[PDB]
């Protein structure tokens, strides 16, 4: 026969075939445990990504709300005309800063919501 | 040193012999009995093998199900039948009336059947 | 002891002609039949109620 | 083992072929190692 | 041409389920031993056990007044020390005596030990579930103390 | 980044050229159409077969290649099996280098290969020797067994129970993407 | 495929879709327990059973809260004391 020469070499021991039935060097429970450990440790990336996403979503809200409250405090406290004249320019700067943050959020959201497939 | 590293290699391959024998036994006992037939195999070929065969196609994220719809750009004379043309002529614009009616109905249902909430009484 | 696994065991399927999209394109007619029948039933009932 | 072309190279070989390969490796490494043991080290 | 004569939709369902199961067997066979057994048996089994136990049984946060009343857990492994606030899942038929024995490891408990919930002492021939329903509704935090008085 | 160059003149050349033939002395050695089969030369013919004849009555296809000696050994007993059982099935003879799209369709990876087909996926059984232990008689016995099995299964339950499977919706597009043209789908 | 913006959905799916078998099993167990309770009620009981209650310890010698019944040592002309 063609393959009888090779298949004559394949004759095993009782202990050999018991060891193969149990799969000593081919199941590798230590490898299974290492895989489980690495897979569970890989859950930190989801937390990182959600933190980044929520920050980029609230960035314009912060720029619009807390600096707005600060400007509102200053408006409530100021009375004269010189300080108000100087504060108008701060308000315009805050406008530009808000639009900058909105552009940045647009950028980060198109980065974070782009999928290949 | 020579002695020791040579004998090290010797029983390295001894362990290799043991591994090969148990590998053979594992295979011919378990895996040749548990091997799948091949009827329910994967119905596709990897893109690398297709690329080497000269078989891979990349295009058409979309498709056209019907031949009537496939041959439209090749017919050049009747892209649409007359009946189809008059049927298409009914959708030159979106229907704001139907949008309004369906939206009002859905708002009514969502508000007065699904979003009912309790109120105090004095 | 060599490769025990084939290539398709690892490599991702075609991006545009994949298993699910081919499946649903094949199942399109039965789903069309189903939903057309259901919509026609509902529409006919509503019309039978609304006409009188 | 099979007079054939590289274009028909199987995806995964049989375990029989692998075991035969290991046996031939035994034969060759045995002979080469014992030759080295005798001649390569009596040099020095 | 949809459907064939002489064949039933139930036969077609059987066909499809057979196909799916054969494909699942093929994909499980041609997979990594390192990952597939874990991901297919040990995580599903643990998740099933945890969710079933939580969604079905009812558990209690247990506290002890004094360190002298703590059980001896030196010998049993994976818990060398008592910590207060342990969540303990019990059956509806459990009594205070059974709970005490479960806490103290089937060993000699101290004398005049009693259970309380929101300041209210439990009898020892009482069902824990009904006692909690009566005294501490939806606050099952139990406390073990010594009733010398 | 993975790429393969498109092709070469060698690859695109004729895979099956003629070679010199000896005089009638080299043939003298110690060891010294067919009216029952069909040699297939064209994927058009192969598709016609697979999509009509394999739905009418089963087919048995031998995929070979010239370099292989097992194919030469298996040819004659395959022809005898064809002469025996052509009443119940059709018999085809395919060269992998001449019609590769037929080999990609049947999912053959080694030669020689027997393929019993019915309904294009209702019964597909591939018989081969990837190891190198079986012989031609073993292969023909396995083919006879498979043909008996598929015939029995077609007779089973009033002609039904043999319906096409994944090809109902796949059209062999994951195996060979060129079927999108057959289906008329765009490629833009 | 995926992205950082889909971390919410990835985590939610990975953590919740494995729970669906257990959820369906819990629902089935509840339905079967209800079936057995209703079959017991149809068979008959000395004291009633509350169907939608967690635990029903009441019997001839036990209250509906797990305590012994008061005034249950003797017998009564009208039968059960409940």
């Amino acid at each position: 026969r063609p393959g009888q020469g090779s298949n004559a070499q394949f004759q095993t021991s009782l202990a050999d075939k018991t060891r193969g039935l149990l799969g000593v060097g081919f199941l590798r429970p230590t490898k299974m445990a290492s895989f489980a450990a690495t897979f569970l440790l890989n859950f930190r990336f989801y937390f990182m990504y959600m933190a980044r996403t929520t920050f980029q979503a609230v960035r314009p809200l912060l720029a619009f709300s807390v600096f707005g409250e600060v400007m509102k405090l200053v408006l409530a406290t100021m009375s004269s005309g010189l300080f108000s004249f100087l504060f108008s320019f701060v308000l315009a700067f805050e406008v530009f800063y808000f639009f900058l943050q909105c552009y940045i959020s647009y950028t980060f959201l198109t980065m974070f919501f782009t999928v290949l497939f | 040193i020579q002695h020791w590293n040579k004998s090290y290699e010797k029983q390295v391959y001894s362990e290799s012999v043991a591994l090969n024998r148990t590998f053979q036994a594992r295979n011919q006992l378990v895996l040749d009995r548990l091997k799948p037939s091949g009827a329910y195999r994967l119905p596709a070929v990897d893109y690398k093998r297709q690329l080497s065969r000269g078989t891979l196609v990349e295009g058409a994220d979309f498709y056209l199900p019907t031949a009537q719809e496939q041959q439209r750009l090749a017919r050049h004379f009747e892209p649409y039948s007359e009946q189809e043309q008059e049927e298409r002529r009914k959708f030159r614009f979106q229907s704001i009336s139907v949008y309004l009616a369906v939206a009002l109905g859905a708002s009514f249902v969502h508000d007065y059947f699904y979003q009912r909430r309790p109120v105090a009484w004095c | 002891f060599g490769p025990t696994l084939p290539d398709h065991a690892y490599y991702g399927e075609h991006a545009t002609y994949n298993y699910f999209v081919l499946f649903i394109r094949g199942m399109r007619p039965y789903l069309e039949k189903i939903f057309g029948d259901c919509a026609s039933t509902i529409k006919n009932a509503a019309v039978a109620v609304y006409r009188p | 083992r099979t007079g054939g072309d590289f274009r028909f190279f199987p995806e995964m070989p049989p375990w029989q072929w692998l075991a035969h390969m290991e046996n031939l490796r035994f034969k060759l490494l045995s002979v080469a190692q014992s030759r080295r043991s005798q001649l390569q080290l009596a040099n020095l | 041409p949809l459907g064939v004569k002489g064949r039933s939709v139930f036969a077609g369902m059987r066909s499809f389920i057979g196909q799916r199961l054969g494909r699942l067997y093929d994909s499980f066979y041609y997979s990594q031993s390192s990952t597939k057994y874990v991901m297919v048996f040990l995580f599903p089994a643990g998740i099933f056990y945890t969710r079933f136990r939580a969604d079905t049984k009812l558990g209690y946060h247990v506290f002890i007044n004094e360190e002298k009343l703590y059980p001896d857990y030196s010998q049993n492994y994976f818990d060398t020390k008592w910590t207060n606030g342990r969540k303990v899942y019990l059956d509806d038929e459990t009594t205070v005596e059974q709970l005490k024995a479960q806490i103290y490891g089937g060993k000699a408990a101290p004398e005049n030990v009693k259970v309380a919930c929101r300041g209210r002492v439990f009898e020892d021939a009482d069902n824990v579930a009904m006692a909690v329903r009566a005294f501490c509704k939806r606050d099952p935090r139990l406390l073990l103390f010594q009733d010398n008085l | 980044s993975f790429a393969i160059p498109p092709a070469n003149a060698a690859a695109l050349a004729d895979p099956l050229p003629a070679t010199p033939t000896p005089p009638p002395v080299f043939e003298a050695v110690s060891s010294a159409a067919l009216k029952n089969v069909e040699e297939v030369s064209t994927m058009e013919r192969y598709e016609a077969a697979v999509y009509e004849e394999s739905f009418k009555k089963p087919i048995v296809c031998l995929f070979f290649a010239r370099f292989s000696l097992q194919s030469k050994v298996l040819l004659q007993p395959f022809l005898d099996f064809a002469a025996s059982a052509s009443n119940n099935a059709t018999f085809f003879l395919i060269d992998c280098d001449r019609v590769p799209r037929a080999a990609y369709h049947a999912r053959v990876e080694n030669v020689p290969s027997l393929v019993v087909m019915k309904g294009d996926d209702a019964f597909r059984q591939t018989i081969t020797d990837s190891v190198g232990v079986k012989t031609a008689g073993d292969l023909i016995q396995e083919a006879r067994s498979a043909l008996d099995q598929v015939l029995r299964l077609d007779q089973q339950e009033g002609g039904t129970k043999l319906q096409p499977g994944v090809s109902s919706y796949t059209h062999h597009i994951g195996v060979d993407n060129l079927n999108v043209y057959r289906k008329g789908w765009p490629v833009a | 495929s995926t992205s950082p913006g889909l971390a919410f959905a990835n985590l939610t799916l990975l953590l919740d879709v494995p729970q669906l078998p257990a959820i369906w099993a819990v629902n089935a167990w509840r339905e079967l327990n209800g079936l057995f309770t209703e079959m017991k009620t149809l068979a008959g009981t000395s004291d009633l059973l509350y169907p939608s209650n967690r635990y029903n310890p009441q019997n001839e010698k036990t209250n509906r809260m797990g305590r012994p019944r008061k005034y249950n040592h003797g017998e009564w002309m009208f039968g059960n004391s409940y």
